[PDB]
């Protein structure tokens, strides 16, 4: 298993 | 002479069949449009003056009226989207591109300024400025052996306009336009002026805000070490976009993320994760969350740089937005980490601040924390140390918070909390 | 972004 990459909009939008 | 004219007098002057009367009235319009409090932009548009100003841009024989009309139109284009549209609808885009080659530096600069405002409106006007061929003459103004010979204000305006041609999404700028601009952008990123450096970093932050193919175009240019150098700058207007760009790059592939680590970016994170500006701490924690979403050797570099105590720090105390990003950094670390790396996280004191945040009124942070708890329990299961972790959660009042979450409104929270109680607290 | 010349 692994962590998920999140874009700027995914994190703060 | 040309101070505080009425719109009616400006119209009378511009409608005269006298070039000098038109020049005086255009200067009067420029001064009206330049005033600090409520410039009458809509009144000037409604008087039908934009087509007159656009025709004055083409008067090669009268450079003062080209300058005055360019300035008046730049003031209008700097307004609302409707006001920028009025300038574009008046045919200003090709007229401004033709003025980029003017032998008068103050006229060429005004054309640069106007095109930056038009392109800055959004994706459609940006792409229309590119279709009218603005990139070649804009780049030609920067084709000098040393950027230091250009006037400071002139170079700042050129950098800002190029950053607007890199800006906005849905769609992102045309691939060939990005490829054409990138070598000049790389050169501006090595300039010594703080404003040029800030806007060059913003341009890079826009280009890296997208899929891995967009990030690759930038990373392939070898800019990552220069971005890391700027990440360490003392000027907040430089650190802000350098951090955004680095943060965007680590949303990419493991290999793109590795370039950021290789360039020494993690050495700046003790200061970024304790930065007095909340937005810096927040985006630095978001950047950390995407690095802990990487390979086990990348999680190990976070450990080696002594950044796990800094993550415990932001999780313990920070603005809520930063704490939410810290929760994501921990859940990503526990998802991809080895048992030894997860054991190290607990030894650094992650449990108590992770449990304290289960009191927050944000369902998303609760989901993320409960996932981290399950991942840590899975590591403890492999070592036969689930009881030591259960007592640790019990002692800091974590059990009381998980038990209360069994009656939560959200389905995923209800299920995950009931599961932890039944598996480890019964 | 957009900027006026004051």
């Amino acid at each position: 298993s692994r962590g998920q990459k999140r874009s700027f909009s995914k994190a703060f939008g | 002479g040309t101070v505080n004219w009425s719109v009616e007098d400006i119209v009378k002057g511009i409608n005269s069949n006298n070039l000098e009367s038109q020049l005086q009235a255009t200067q009067a319009a420029r001064k009206l449009l330049s005033r600090e409090k409520q410039p009458p932009i809509d009144n000037i548009i409604r008087a039908g003056l934009i087509p007159k100003f656009v025709s004055f841009l083409g008067k090669t024989d009268c450079s003062p009226i080209q300058f005055e009309s360019a300035w008046a139109l730049t003031n209008i284009a700097s307004g609302t989207s409707e006001q920028t549209k009025a300038v574009v609808d008046g045919g200003a885009i090709p007229a401004f591109i033709s003025l980029l080659a003017s032998p008068h530096a103050h006229i060429s600069e005004q054309a640069v300024w106007a095109l930056g405002n038009i392109a800055g409106d959004g994706s459609a006007f940006r792409d229309l400025v590119i279709k009218h061929g603005a990139i070649d003459p804009l780049l030609a103004l920067l084709a000098v052996p040393d950027l230091s010979t250009l006037a400071c204000g002139y170079l700042r305006n050129l950098t800002w306009t190029l950053s607007n041609l890199c800006r906005n999404k849905n769609p992102a700028p045309p691939l060939d336009a990005v490829e054409q601009i990138l070598p000049t952008l790389v050169r501006l990123l090595h300039h010594n002026d703080p404003e040029v450096l800030a806007d060059s970093c913003w341009a890079i932050s826009y280009l890296t805000d997208g899929p891995n193919e967009r990030i690759e175009m930038v990373v392939k240019k070898g800019v990552v070490p220069q971005l890391v150098k700027l990440l360490g700058a003392t000027e907040l207007p430089i650190v802000t976009p350098a951090l955004r760009a680095i943060g965007n790059i680590v949303t990419g592939t493991d290999e793109q993320t590795q370039k950021v680590i290789d360039a020494g970016a993690l050495a700046v994170f003790p200061s970024l994760l304790t930065n007095p500006k909340t937005n810096i701490q927040k985006e630095a924690t978001w950047t950390m969350s995407n690095i802990t979403a990487g390979r086990q050797d990348q999680i190990q570099q976070v450990v080696n740089h002594g950044l796990v105590p800094f993550l415990v720090g932001v999780l313990s105390k920070a603005d809520f937005k930063t704490q939410k990003e810290a929760a994501w950094a921990i859940t990503n670390y526990t998802s991809g980490g080895t048992v030894e790396q997860i054991v190290y996280l607990v030894h650094c004191g992650i449990i108590e601040p992770l449990m304290n945040l289960l009191s927050a009124k944000d369902t998303k942070i609760i989901q993320v924390i409960l996932d981290a708890i399950s991942n840590i329990f899975q590591a403890a299961e492999k070592l036969g140390e689930t009881e030591k972790l259960s007592i640790m959660i019990e002692e800091c009042g974590g059990l009381d918070k998980i038990e209360a979450l069994q009656r939560h409104e959200n389905e995923s929270v209800y299920k995950a909390s009931l599961n932890l109680i039944e598996k480890y607290f019964s």
